């Protein structure tokens, strides 16, 4: 009934805030982050941070509906999820190695992850999108500028934020594009939006739902998602749960109720809608 | 003896096209836009389309998005199947008999008549309480199909939010769109008008919008948006009120539920699902 639940920051899905100068106020839920004392010890401390966002509003709704309480924590070993020598890290990892009953955030459902964890029904449509400055000419991932980057002189500059579903999808389908992209690996989304706006990168390949949110909220509406916000290798954001979990049913039916009720379209109006 | 999967489906263009077998009982060799051969299965459905009539089962030619996807799920997971059409031509709703029962494909799946539903079956709370759905193989919504000339803002036109006789609108009886209006209070004045005019089939309502014997049709956009591209005399109005996805139906006991979703994801990821969409769903202009 009192479940360990992992999350990861990614505006607007999960937003971390520092606790008030005493406790967590408004729509915010408390969320602990284990912070190391130093980088040559395992000794650390659980800092009390304050979590909010679209997924946090889904989790807030789910505890009420499904009737559970939770101990919310932020993933420190990695990010979303990556298989390293057949050993999982990030949110996925936390659920696999029974450190979390479930993972709520901007976590992309994919076959690879569905072999190890059970996913709730999708709550946000996602996949791969291509953001450029308003004026770059790209048909999609299918572009010879991407498929064959050395056919063009000078070559096209494009990258992603590695160790996530996007990089796995590109590695899986386009081996030549992948090996080319690696030299343009971005630390995170903010670096890539700057590398884009400051002309240091010609296109940033990333998660559809985050790229679509970033376009709509762009200062001066210079950055855009190719097509009219076209998604390739279409998937969604799902709640990760342990294989054979008893919560799956209860969570799926609640999520399906929230879609039907209009409670989900409400969440999209509050958190995801943009200007541009 | 059998491990041969009973596959219930419905007729719904461009997902499942149903046509007669030839005189030898075989399927016509048809070729796609590309020039590649159209994959076709035999489907043992009835012939008398009339309600409360004797169902005489006859082999027919089944092909479309959902057939390509079934052939895929078959090859991939290694299983054999027999395709048959839903005896009552319905998707599935739960009706009062005290005791309640499901009609259409939903009834068929739950009764044992079918071991899996390969069709454009909308995922919803009602159905999901009783059956297991796969991860979606399509995300679409609901929209209004009208004759070119009929002017409507969308789902909130005065001719729809406040009904009459000058403007007659409806949906398909015993479907998810039926359930949708039947469970929402804000649409109570809409459903009470619509239940008076609801159609036994989508084909029938789309025909009635062609005949001008119907003014507007609230149905699945993947189907409606397609019919408009095929029939330039018909047009879709407004954006999408409500968004829903299609899933493969199975029983909660079915040991295929995992492997079905793993294939649907494999297919999305590797662009085969976009391939199917590019083949069937997105073609023609007006
Ligand atoms: C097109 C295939 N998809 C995308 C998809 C399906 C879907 O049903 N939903 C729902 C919804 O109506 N859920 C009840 C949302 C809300 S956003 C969303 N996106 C897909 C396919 C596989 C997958 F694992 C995830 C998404
Ligand atoms: N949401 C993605 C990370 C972002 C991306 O790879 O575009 C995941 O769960 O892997």
């Amino acid at each position: 009934n009192h479940l360990s639940i992992v999350t990861l920051e990614e505006a607007p899905f999960v937003i971390v805030e520092d606790i008030d100068p005493e406790t967590c106020v408004r729509n915010t839920v408390p969320c602990r982050k284990f912070v190391k004392i130093n980088n040559s010890t395992n000794e650390g401390m659980n800092v009390k941070k304050c979590c909010k966002g679209f997924c946090i509003d889904i989790l807030k709704k789910l505890s009420r509906t499904v009737k559970f309480t939770y101990d919310l924590y932020l993933v420190t070993n990695g990010k979303h999820g990556k298989k390293v020598n057949n050993v999982w890290n990030g949110m996925i990892g936390e659920v696999v190695y029974q450190r979390a009953v479930m993972a709520v955030g901007s976590l992309t459902i994919n076959e690879e992850r569905s072999e190890v964890v059970d996913f709730s029904v999708p709550f946000v449509e996602t996949g791969i999108s291509v953001m450029v400055s308003r004026g770059t000419q790209v048909t999609g991932l299918s572009d010879k500028k991407f498929q064959r980057p050395h056919d063009y002189s000078p070559p096209f500059r494009f990258g992603t934020v590695p160790n996530g579903s996007t990089e796995r999808n590109i590695r899986n389908n386009y081996p030549y594009m992948h090996q080319y992209m690696t030299k343009f690996n971005q630390k995170g989304v903010e670096d890539a939006l700057v590398s884009l706006k400051t002309g240091k990168l010609d296109a940033f390949i990333y998660d559809a739902a985050v790229l679509n949110y970033k376009a709509g909220r762009d200062e001066g509406c210079k950055l855009v998602t190719i097509g009219s916000g076209y998604i390739f290798a279409t998937t969604g954001y799902g709640i990760a749960l342990q294989k054979g979990s008893p919560w799956k049913r209860q969570i799926d039916l609640a999520l399906l109720q929230f879609v039907g009720d209009g409670e989900m379209e409400e969440l999209e109006t509050l958190w995801l809608t943009g200007i541009c | 003896m059998s491990t041969r999967l009973k596959i219930v489906t419905i007729h719904q263009e461009p997902f499942v096209y149903v046509k007669p077998t030839l005189s030898d009982g075989t399927c016509k060799e048809e070729f796609t836009v590309n020039g590649d051969p159209v994959k076709k299965v035999i489907c043992t459905g009835p012939n008398d389309t009339s309600p409360g009539s004797p169902r005489h089962t006859v082999p027919q030619c089944c092909y479309g998005f959902c057939i390509d996807l079934l052939i895929k799920l078959a090859r991939t997971m290694n299983f054999t199947y027999e395709v048959h059409l839903v005896a009552d031509g319905k998707f599935g709703t739960q009706e009062r008999v005290n005791k309640k029962e499901w009609n259409g494909m939903m009834g068929e799946l739950l009764s044992g008549q079918a071991d899996m539903i390969v069709a454009p079956l909308t995922i919803n709370n009602e159905r999901a309480q009783y059956i297991e759905f796969s991860k979606p193989f399509k995300y679409q919504g609901l929209t209004i199909l009208v004759k070119k000339g009929t002017r409507i803002t969308g789902i909130n036109d005065p001719r729809l939010r406040n009904p009459s006789d000058k403007f007659i609108y409806a949906t398909v009886k015993q479907s998810s769109v039926d359930i949708y209006f039947r469970r929402q209070v804000e649409l109570s004045t809409m459903y009470r008008h619509m239940e008076k005019h609801n159609y036994e089939s989508a084909a029938e309502a789309i025909q009635a919008v062609r005949d001008n014997k119907l003014h507007a049709f609230i149905w699945d956009s993947a189907v409606l948006e397609f019919e408009a591209s095929q029939k330039c005399d018909l047009v879709t109005t407004g954006e999408l009120f409500f968004r829903s996805g299609f899933g493969i139906g199975m029983r909660k006991d079915s040991p295929w539920k995992q492997n079905v979703s793993l294939s649907i994801l494999k297919s999305h990821e590797n662009g085969f699902m976009e391939d199917l969409d590019k083949t069937w769903v997105r073609y023609q202009e007006c």
